[PDB]
């Protein structure tokens, strides 16, 4: 009942030692993307975001969970490899178009009904 | 029959017709507001109510099935005359 | 001036822990009523609601204060000091 | 004929699809769960998911079963029951000229043991399931990605997934660049209630609960 | 049929008055400047509120506190309840304690200065209700009505 | 507002923002720019044009379908512009041109275009008109293009009170004139500064700051009447300017110091051309101007927008003109150039 | 005039005359520039100074929780006691009846139909009452259709 | 059961990271278990049988062009069914999405009598067929 199958790991201490090598990955990648798929951003404002990527799912505590984003996190740095992404696939992450958002509920009331 | 608003925009059978105030009059410059002229609701106006002899009669449209679904009209009321709620034609006893 | 602004008294029907309130507001409550005459006491019931008491004063100020298993002398207690302890 | 509408119904088949249900029930009673033949004469397995290897291969190489061909692997959502993704395998056996289907359940996070050893066609059929669902399943020389876009975030057949999804494209002249948004359709999906509130088939009438 | 109702004569923009006292549009921000104003200069007990008909619960909450930080405690309501004695300090003083499905158990009702039939009209529904079965016998104090 | 141009939406393409629109002179840099930001919060742009539809047509996929449309319209024509401007919100004035064609000088262009434009949009109704200058706009400036610009400013007003003047340095982008025209000056020999290059301060400001600040100006209500000016974060001497233009697209720096006359007389001789004027007295000239520094004038920073300096956005521009040798280099390669301190 | 949010534009807790408290869930968003009541309350005091602590609407469901405990328990009928207590401090005003009657507001079906600011705007009501104040010529039309 | 080191991983489940929705379309959404109420148009139950899950109503503006319902709230048309209110509540605390379970209502059994139609004494007499 309240014991269930692992993915991977069996314990939150090697779910957190596969975040870290994943990091790694992504850490010693980062510059080869910039030079590679032509980026103009630079080399620390990659290595930034892949921190905030990272602190963003900072909260979860299911050792099955975090394996599965370490896959997912895997499949991503495979595509960023071998040129599976591309310029505007990778650049998405950087929301750039996007026109930055209100956190203030005074902003939000003047702009439209929305919680 | 197809008028014009005051702005100069014909409106349409629908009573449609963008306000002066209205930005959206601007797609229609250098174009023209498509509407048809032929309105349905004049149109069924002038079409003589037949004096059908039968306290009721069925409508088809004409043509069978190329007309709408068959319906039947109860011509009872003297002060009214029966119209086919598909078509519009109109129908009337003769005098009761 | 925190003229004792609103008593809102919080109890719940059933639940022995609010007890007490019930005795309380029973009987040692129309005396209450009739010492101040304009006092929005408020004896807002309802059910699976530990019993407490609730004093806002000017400005909008609250202060919540417990009654969970509190004896009819003690909630009256516990309610004299909060109207005497404004001038 | 007396029933010029009806689809004619076999039975021989049934009695042999059901003798060899039977069959499969007694020779691998560790995870054959359940199985029902359909009035249409098909027959369904429903198996415990760690059976997925072992019966496959039973169903593969025995002498009586000879299925030697995965016509179709997917998946069907159920979000109301506790492991809501229920994995399904179609095979077909040339010798025996049959269809026969094993159904497994597995809720989001439990893994599934990759069928590409015993049929190497299950490659890819298992990184859709993956990609559409979300089904991880474990020992496969390589699961990725195989219709979505690259960089997709969800598993679109997912129930709770929006249609419309959640990011749109647009090209962007300030960025050059084909860029991704919040979704804003201009006309919203007209989502149309049409179910008539009066029972259709008796047989299949749910007992009160 | 009062949904047709919510689409005319509605109030959209925010409305101020101008140098001729004329109610104009305006942005949101001018109004709420205005207000906040008026509110933070005048304290005390000349702030007030009427409170509608038609209002919610959350409104209600938050215009009790927000006139409770200028220390204002002239809520009021277009109705009137009596507030002489408990007032609304017991809540059985201002309810239909028996609920409207108790009257289909009731043997006798004593309506008074009523008209239910349009005041409350599934109130009146369900008193015939009990009326036709259960035979419950009706008696009127106000004016006779149908 | 009318009932059509309460905002709506999220800031999609389609939102209903009120944002109704007329951008004379869209079919060009910021023209392009600011019609893309205007298409993105999902307004209604009545984008008037004299050229080609052809070239057009890039500006047709940045506006949800219906919101963009295209007219006819003529300098010398009042009723182009009243027809182009009879409903609309705002009249956002980018005509301009670096050199003086054979029907249009620089006058007619920048003071003749710009009061017809305004008088026909007071007449009309309109509540905003964002008129663009330059920074260095003076009435006793050699170049005539700047000065023109001073008294089309003043024309615009004395015709539109609250006409919300934006004045900006220079635009630096990915079609700027200004970062290419010095990357190209390497076909011609070496860089030909004139007095080396020493003389003269320059403050470059983004395209998309720009842009942005056009558009918030149109949002913000205390922007009518107002004289912006819209500069960038950085002061660059001219010679310093210059070496990380090359460096940044790694091409050889040749500095030659050139007579000033000598470089009129290479301006007139590149005037000549039939065809787009590489090089004009103006443009040789404009180019030896330092930028006024002018803090009375309210800035970008006022409304809401931080200036990118040039170094992070220099690799978007330059990149095209690099050889494939270093055609990957990264932004941090090449070291910021020294900038004299505002 | 700040324009306020209607009924169907809300989701809201409204409490019958029985003592339950239901709520009702929005249905169509406020028309043009309209927002919901609490949240122009709340960005009232935020401009004005004194903030009110509740930013969402759970938060506002959690102050009225603390004001009444009794109008979150939804489409639960909460039971009031102490009648005798109601009772002996209203024998203490002696305030003496009047010789007028008691007459209802609404005694007609005509009095029904415009009561409240939506049922005076609307149509249809305009339409009732004049087919129940006039008589039966006012309600001819082609329902043949 | 399992034997493969089987792991006691007690805390609840969450997947919140794992469905791929953003960040606003997961806390300021409100589901909703409810029981169908019968269409009263009709009067059949078959509607009212299994219980649904659906995200609260947001902005639905004007197209401008033609005059569409654009919307952005991409859970608007999506609503789920469970057969259960127990499986309904765990599908909303497994995804991390706030709810507000209404009980399911059933209609009372009634006392129907022809005979009372045409009752002696009593009031139910009816004065018309
Ligand atoms: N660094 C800079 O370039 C700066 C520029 N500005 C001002 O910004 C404005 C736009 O600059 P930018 O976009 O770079 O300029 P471009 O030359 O790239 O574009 C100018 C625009 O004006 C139009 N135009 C020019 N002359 C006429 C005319 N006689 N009749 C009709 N349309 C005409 C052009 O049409 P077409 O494309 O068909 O020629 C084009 O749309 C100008 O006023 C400029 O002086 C201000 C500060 C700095
Ligand atoms: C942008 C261009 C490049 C392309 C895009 C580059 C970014 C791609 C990111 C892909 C990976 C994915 O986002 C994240 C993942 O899989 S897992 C994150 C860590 N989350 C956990 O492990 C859960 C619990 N969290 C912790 O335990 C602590 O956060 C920590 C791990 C720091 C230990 O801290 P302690 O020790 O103090
Ligand atoms: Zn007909």
């Amino acid at each position: 009942g309240t014991s269930v199958k692992p993915i991977f790991s069996r314990d939150m201490n090697e779910a957190k030692r596969r975040v870290r090598e994943l990091y790694r990955a992504w850490y010693r990648e980062v510059p080869n993307t910039v030079h590679l798929f032509q980026l103009d951003i630079s080399v620390k404002q990659g290595r930034d975001k892949v921190r905030e990527m990272f602190m963003k799912n900072a909260h979860v505590t299911d050792p099955r969970v975090v394996d599965l984003l370490v896959i997912k996190g895997k499949m991503e740095l495979e595509e960023t490899i071998n040129v599976w992404k591309q310029r505007t696939h990778i650049m998405r992450f950087f929301h750039e178009t996007e026109a930055p958002r209100p956190t203030d509920f005074l902003s939000k009331f003047y702009v439209g009904h929305d919680p | 029959g197809v008028r014009t608003s005051p702005t100069g925009e014909k409106v349409t059978h629908t009573g449609q017709a963008y306000d002066d105030g209205d930005y959206r009059r601007v797609r229609f410059s250098d174009r023209q507001k498509e509407v048809n002229e032929n309105f349905a609701i004049d149109l069924i106006a002038e079409q003589p109510v037949s004096e059908v002899g039968s306290r009721v009669i069925s409508c088809d449209g004409g043509g069978g099935a190329l007309g709408h679904p068959r319906v039947y009209i109860n011509l009872d009321k003297e002060t009214k005359t029966g119209t086919c709620g598909y078509c519009g034609l109109q129908f009337r006893q003769p005098h009761h | 001036k925190l003229g004792l602004r609103e008593i809102r008294i919080h109890l719940c029907q059933r639940s022995p822990g609010s007890q007490g309130v019930r005795d309380f507001i029973e009987k040692r409550y129309v005396e209450l009523k009739k010492a101040n005459p304009d006092l929005p006491i408020l004896i807002r019931e309802c059910s699976d609601v530990q019993p407490k008491l609730w004093a806002r004063y000017a400005f909008g100020q609250e202060k919540n204060v417990s009654l969970n298993n509190f004896s009819a002398d003690q909630v009256t207690r516990t309610l004299e000091n909060v109207l005497s302890g404004k001038a | 004929d007396t029933r010029p509408t009806i689809r004619p119904r076999n039975d021989v088949v049934h009695k042999q699809l059901s003798a060899f249900g039977q069959y499969v029930a007694e020779i691998l009673p560790k995870y054959v769960q359940q199985v029902q033949v359909s009035c249409f004469n098909e027959l369904e397995i429903f198996i415990h998911p760690d059976g997925v290897i072992p019966v496959l291969t039973f169903l593969r190489d025995h002498t009586n079963a000879q299925f030697k061909s995965l016509a179709d692997l997917t998946a069907v959502d159920v979000p109301t029951r506790q492991n809501r993704f229920e994995i399904v395998y179609n095979l077909l056996s040339l010798r025996f000229n049959s269809q026969i289907r094993v159904k497994t359940y597995t809720d989001e996070l439990t893994p599934i043991e990759s069928s590409v050893t015993v049929y190497k066609a299950a490659n890819w059929y298992e990184r859709e399931i993956w990609d559409m669902f979300g089904v991880f399943f474990a020992n496969h020389p390589d699961l990725r990605r195989i219709l979505t876009g690259y960089g997709f975030e969800g598993h679109p057949f997912r129930k709770d997934f929006p249609l419309s999804g959640y990011v749109e494209l647009r090209y962007d002249d300030e960025v050059k660049r084909v860029v991704a948004e919040p979704v804003e359709l201009a006309q919203e999906f007209r989502k149309f209630d049409l179910n008539s509130p009066w029972e259709a088939f008796p047989a299949y009438r749910q007992p009160p609960e | 049929f009062a949904y047709d109702g919510l689409k005319r004569q509605r109030l959209t923009q925010p409305m101020i008055r101008n140098e001729k006292g004329l109610l104009t549009y305006t942005t949101w921000e001018d109004a709420l400047s205005r207000v906040a104003g008026m509110l933070q200069s005048f304290q005390g007990n000349d702030v007030a509120a009427i409170a509608g008909g038609l209002v919610d619960a959350e409104a209600l909450v938050a215009l009790k506190d927000l006139l409770n930080r200028v220390d204002s405690d002239s809520l009021c309501t277009e109705e009137v309840f009596p507030t002489a004695g408990a007032g609304t300090d017991l809540r059985s003083n201002y309810l239909l304690n028996t609920t409207i499905a108790g009257v289909e158990e009731a043997d006798v009702i004593l309506l008074v200065g009523t008209n239910p039939r349009f005041e409350a009209p599934l109130f009146n529904a369900r008193i015939r209700k009990s009326w036709l079965h259960n035979d419950l016998k009706v008696a009127l104090i106000g004016s006779p009505v149908d | 507002l009318h009932h059509a141009l309460i905002p709506h939406g999220k800031g999609g393409r389609s939102s209903v923002s009120g944002i109704v629109a007329t951008v004379f002179g869209a079919t060009g840099f910021l023209g392009r720019y600011v019609v893309n930001h205007l298409g993105r919060m999902g307004s209604q742009v009545i984008v008037p044009y004299r050229c080609e539809p052809y070239d057009t047509m890039h500006l047709r996929p940045m506006g949800d379908l219906g919101q963009i449309i295209f007219m006819e319209w003529n300098g010398k024509d009042k009723d182009s512009i009243r027809k182009v401007v009879e409903h609309s919100n705002v009249v956002i004035n980018l005509v301009g041109r670096e050199w003086e064609t054979k029907n249009f000088d620089f006058e007619d262009v920048f003071v003749k275009i710009p009061h017809a434009i305004a008088q026909v949009s007071k007449e009309a109704g309109v509540e905003k008109l964002i008129h663009i200058s330059h920074l260095n706009a003076d009435i006793k400036s050699p170049s005539r293009y700047l000065r023109s610009k001073a008294v089309g400013e003043k024309e615009v007003r004395a015709a539109f009170p609250e006409a919300t003047i934006i004045k900006p340095s220079d635009i630096f982008g990915r079609e700027d004139r200004f970062l290419n025209y010095f990357a190209s000056m390497r076909w011609f020999g070496g860089v030909p500064l004139i007095s080396l290059g020493k003389e003269t301060v320059k403050q470059p400001v983004y395209i998309v700051d720009v842009s942005k600040g056009i558009i918030n100006a149109i949002k913000d209500p205390d922007a009518k009447g107002k004289t912006f000016a819209f500069v960038g974060p950085n002061r660059y001497l001219l010679f310093d300017l210059v070496q990380y233009i090359f460096a940044v697209a790694y091409r050889p720096f040749l500095p030659y110091p050139l007579p000033h006359f000598a470089y009129r007389w290479v301006g007139r001789l590149f005037e000549v051309s039939p065809f787009e004027p590489w090089t004009t007295r103006d443009k040789v000239e404009r180019v030896h101007m330092s930028d006024m520094t002018l803090p009375h004038l309210p800035g970008l920073e006022d409304l809401g927008i931080q200036a990118t300096p040039l170094e992070l956005k220099a690799i978007e521009v330059l990149r095209r003109h690099r050889t494939y040798r270093w055609l990957t280099s990264e932004m941090e390669d090449v070291k910021p150039a020294k900038t004299v301190n505002i | 005039i700040l324009p306020g949010a209607a009924y169907t534009e809300k989701s809201a807790t409204y409490v019958n005359t029985e003592g339950r408290a239901q709520q009702t869930k929005v249905a169509v968003t406020p028309p043009g520039l309209a927002r919901e009541d609490w949240k122009i309350i709340r960005a009232l005091s935020e401009i004005a100074g004194m903030t009110l602590p509740y930013d969402t609407l759970d938060q506002v469901r959690s102050r009225l929780e603390e004001v009444s405990p009794n109008l979150v328990r939804y489409d639960d009928v909460e039971g009031a006691n102490y009648f005798q207590q109601a009772n002996e401090l209203s024998k203490l005003v002696n305030q003496q009846l009047l010789a007028d009657p008691l007459v209802p507001p609404q005694l007609t079906i005509k009095d029904f139909y415009m009561t409240d600011s939506i049922s005076r705007a609307s149509q249809t009501m305009a339409k009732c009452v004049k087919a129940v104040t006039e008589g039966i010529q006012a309600v001819e039309e082609p329902s043949i259709c | 059961t399992q034997d493969t080191q089987l792991i006691a991983v007690d805390e609840k489940l969450d997947i919140t990271t794992l469905t791929g929705v953003p960040e606003e379309h997961i806390k300021t959404r409100k589901v909703r278990i409810f029981v169908p109420a019968r269409n009263n148009m009709q009067s059949g139950v078959n509607n009212t049988k299994k219980w649904k899950m659906e995200f609260d109503t947001r902005e639905r503006w004007e197209n401008p062009l033609m005059g569409w319902s654009s919307t952005a709230d991409p859970l608007s048309n999506l609503v789920l069914t469970f057969s259960t209110k127990e499986d309904a509540v765990a599908f909303a605390e497994k995804n991390g999405w706030s709810f507000d379970v209404e009980e399911r209502k059933v209609p009372k059994p009634k006392s129907k009598s022809y005979g009372a139609n045409f009752s002696w004494n009593k009031r139910t007499r009816v004065s018309t067929k």
